[PDB]
């Protein structure tokens, strides 16, 4: 998963998890994403799949 | 299964618009994107129960898909959970509407504007889209957005979340049903 195409202003909601450094379940990419950016690129990828 | 309720394909996770026919032909509508290279929909994680394949998906530009009944003998509730569904509206501003998904469950609000663009980014534009001031979150696309026993919406995409409140738009279901030829009942 790469997010230097992010942010976007909006994500679609289907459900396909990603694992976050913080332990919480992203629920799809696009989210995921989002917050690495909100985070000013401190959160990571930890797996794929729910945490 | 109602509309609102968990579908799953070999990708992700939906959520079930609204039970439509033609004739004697049962379908399912629920987001395009989530039709979009899926080709069967099963009701459980575990995929034992088949729910049907995909007949058509419009992604981008709209955001609608429909999905064939094969299961036979699976109940196809006209409802919304518990909630009858008897019709189909058009979106106004100001209307106070309700979302039902898999994942967030029912919340409600009120639509705040119409035709609005909404671009997923990398070429995936959607026009035409119904905006609210409804929460939506991963597992929510395609849940139907419904006024009373009105059909009004399926769930796109937006931001935010149900916690600290968001904006979702919705791709007006007259548009589907139009396209596809069925009704709700």
């Amino acid at each position: 998963v790469d997010c230097s195409e992010y942010p976007k202003p909006a994500c679609t909601r289907e459900y396909r998890p990603l694992c976050g450094s913080d332990n919480k379940t992203y629920g799809n990419k696009c989210n995921f994403c989002n917050a690495v950016v909100e985070s000013n690129g401190t959160l990571t990828l930890s797996h794929f799949g729910k945490c | 299964i109602s509309g609102g309720d968990a579908i799953y394909s070999s990708t992700g996770r939906c959520s079930l618009g609204f039970n439509v026919r033609s004739g004697s032909t049962y379908y399912f509508l629920t987001a395009g994107h989530c039709t979009d290279g899926a080709t069967t929909w099963w009701a459980n994680s575990a995929r034992t129960t088949v729910l049907g394949t995909t007949s058509g998906s419009s992604f981008p530009n709209n955001d609608y898909g429909i999905v064939r009944y094969t299961n036979t003998t699976i109940p196809k509730d006209g409802t919304v959970g518990g909630q009858d569904i008897t019709s189909a509206a058009n979106a106004t501003v100001g209307m106070a509407v309700t979302r039902r998904g898999s994942t967030t469950g029912t919340h409600s609000g009120s639509v705040t504007a119409l035709n609005a663009t909404v671009n997923y980014g990398g070429g995936d534009v959607v026009y035409g889209m119904i905006r609210t001031n409804v929460c939506a979150e991963p597992g929510d696309s395609g849940g139907p957005l419904y006024s009373g026993t009105r059909a009004i919406g399926l769930t796109s995409g937006g931001s935010g979340n149900c916690s600290s409140g968001g904006t979702t738009f919705f791709q007006p279901v007259t548009e589907a049903l139009s396209a596809y030829g069925v009704s709700v009942y």
